[PDB]
């Protein structure tokens, strides 16, 4: 289960909508005020609960119904707005994740520097940083400095909510290192140079190559699944893509087991399409019985 | 002769160069809010299915530069227009000043180039809901077609347009089409190509910029809708740095490049035969054929 929580306002609720009830980023600029604790369920099988607690109680806050939860919780995805308020929040988390670490060890301490818009490129680095600093500071006081932290860039316009919650997703999973590994080199013997797997319908690469990833190539991917998609539901009556660029690069889609999606960058280095695309293919049948298996 | 000259005119803030940006710009939606004013006309000459020369005219629209091509600019405004495309912000405080100077237009127009191609644009269409859209729409037409009738032109072709969906397509493809000389061949050289592979439908698209140029004969916003989602993946192949070349969806759908200057989108009538036999037609087909 993810926890998202931080401070009314931040973005706990917009980016818990824009994600996994797929919608579109305008339609949050207005939205309301979700105080009720509401635990949605998305399935990517197996499935994944998410639960938002309203963003207040005077520095959550020990108690029977505080410890209750972070026994059941996996992850602790704490959003932290960056319009204002910088510095606050900051001591909120340290607190939240004091109590955290004595119900939960195991816990994965998650934070998204959120609603980082149109705000520079060298602005971001200042925040960043450095912010993680003043969240190791308060770290060194009540608690000790040795700690699961991660920091994103979260912008709910931008792509990197969702390369976020993937990074995020897929330490939540089952054997991510044999899922990773069977894509890993068990698709390298072949001409692939870069595999995704991809819930459709959100679209959080829940899981990748041993590669660590260049959003590039995250985009690519997402972007072609929206292409094929798309283009698919324009005539109705595998579920796979094959397109090629000038310079040879392949980029690849087929489908998995209930909405799940390999999509993959073969580059050919010399080798024609269609034997690329045939070994490959023989590589991924396997792949996707290792799927199937589970 | 492959030269054209094509006005684009309209009130300040009506969004005409937001247009030029995205259809022949690369520009996406977005990008477009930091486009400035247009001072004068700005001139673009933009290259249309490989010898054809689209030089489009964005006239500045606000006022000073506007009672400027109506009186000194006259006759260097208008003549030897091919193509008005006037266009209206429909959340316009200025309802009839608005068609006033459409007026104006197709006056100079009527002296000057009597044989243009008039087409006007309902433009930021998606700034009213959609229960009042074709009300809004089809009262606008019903001025517009008689204030243009009058002036000799009409019938005249408008369009319900937006910078936030595909409609835009819609009309910059009827637009530039008008001007394609070849369009009988395109027309029936596409006829034999649908003919031969047996294709539920073949749409031919100008390569680069994506208009639909013809089509071979359910859902009747498809070929607008190509051109964008083309155009974003289009745009989105710029991260790989290399340009669309070929794709195929399931067994159905194929869409490469023809000559360097347009795109075929091919849609089959089944899903079961084989590449081979068809990857081949397409070969010839192609530049020749
Ligand atoms: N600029 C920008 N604004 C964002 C972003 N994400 C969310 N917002 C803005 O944040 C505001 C509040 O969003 P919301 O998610 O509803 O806040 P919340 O955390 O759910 N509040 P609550 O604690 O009451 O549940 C909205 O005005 C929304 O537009 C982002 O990435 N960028
Ligand atoms: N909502 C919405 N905004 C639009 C649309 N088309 C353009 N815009 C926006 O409207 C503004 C107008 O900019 P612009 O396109 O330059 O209009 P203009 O006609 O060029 N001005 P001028 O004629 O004086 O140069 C920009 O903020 C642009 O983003 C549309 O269909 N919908
Ligand atoms: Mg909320
Ligand atoms: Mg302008």
């Amino acid at each position: 289960m993810v926890l998202l929580m931080g401070v009314r306002r931040c973005g706990k609720s917009s980016i818990c909508k824009v994600v996994f009830h797929n919608m579109q980023p305008l339609d949050t600029l207005y939205l309301e005020s979700t105080s009720n604790p509401s635990l949605e369920h998305f399935s990517t099988l197996i499935d994944l609960a998410v639960m938002e607690l309203p963003g207040q109680l005077n520095y959550f806050e020990p108690s029977y119904d505080s410890e209750r939860l972070f026994k059941s919780v996996g992850a602790l995805v704490y959003v932290i707005d960056s319009q204002d308020e910088y510095i606050n929040a900051i001591t909120n988390l340290a607190m939240i994740i004091e109590y955290a670490y004595k119900v939960n060890p195991s816990i994965n301490i998650e934070v998204l520097i959120h609603k980082v818009d149109g705000l520079s490129e060298d602005f971001k680095v200042d925040a960043q940083r450095d912010i993680m600093q003043r969240t190791g500071e308060e770290l060194l006081e009540l608690g000790l400095d040795g700690v699961q932290v991660s920091f994103y860039l979260t912008s709910i316009f931008d792509h990197s909510i969702y390369e976020a919650f993937s990074r995020i997703v897929q330490k939540l999973i089952p054997e991510l290192s044999f899922l990773e590994n069977m894509l890993d080199n068990l698709i390298q013997h072949s001409k692939i140079e870069k595999a995704f797997l991809f819930d459709v319908n959100s679209k959080i690469y829940v899981s990748t190559d041993s590669n660590p990833v260049d959003i590039q190539m995250y985009e690519v991917c997402s972007e072609f699944i929206d292409v094929t998609i798309d283009l698919f539901d324009l005539y109705k009556a595998e579920l796979q893509n094959v397109s090629q660029l000038a310079n040879g690069v392949i980029i690849y889609l087929r489908q998995m087991i209930r909405g799940l999606a390999l999509v993959a960058i073969i580059r050919p280095n010399g080798t024609d399409m269609e034997s690329c695309l045939t070994v490959a293919d023989y590589n991924i049948d396997i792949f996707k019985k290792g799927l199937e298996d589970i | 002769p492959l030269g054209s000259k094509l006005l684009l005119m309209g009130r300040s803030g009506s969004g005409k160069s937001s247009m030029r940006s995205i259809i022949f710009s690369n520009y996406s939606a977005f990008d477009t809010r930091r486009l400035g004013a247009t001072i004068d006309v700005e001139h673009s000459h933009l290259r249309f299915l490989g010898n054809m020369t689209l030089n489009l005219w964005d006239c500045g629209g606000q006022d000073v530069f506007m009672e400027n091509y109506f009186t000194k600019q006259k006759d260097h405004i208008f003549q030897m227009v091919q193509v008005l495309i006037h266009v209206f912000d429909v959340e316009s405080t200025e309802v009839l000043k608005d068609i006033e100077i459409f007026a104006k237009a197709l006056k100079q127009l009527r002296k000057y180039s009597p044989d243009a191609k008039i087409f006007v644009l309902l433009h930021k269409m998606d700034l009213v809901q959609l229960d009042k859209r074709e009300e809004l729409f089809q009262i606008m037409m019903k001025n517009l077609s008689e204030t243009s009738s009058e002036f000799g032109f009409p019938n005249l072709i408008g369009f319900p347009t937006s910078i936030w969906d595909e409609s835009l397509y819609k009309a910059w493809s009827q637009i530039v089409c008008s001007l394609i000389p070849n369009m009988s061949n395109h027309q029936s050289n596409l006829k034999k190509f649908k003919e031969i592979m047996n294709a539920l439908e073949i749409i031919l698209f100008e390569r680069t910029t994506f208009l639909v140029i013809c089509s071979s004969n359910l859902d009747p916003k498809r070929f607008e809708k190509i051109s964008n989602i083309m155009k974003n993946f289009k745009q989105s192949c710029t991260k790989l740095k290399s340009g669309f070349k070929t794709l195929i969806l399931n067994n159905n759908i194929y869409v490469s490049e023809l000559s360097s200057n347009m795109v075929c989108f091919i849609v089959l009538k089944d899903m079961n035969i084989p590449q081979e036999l068809v990857l081949e037609n397409i070969k010839k087909a192609k530049e020749f054929f």
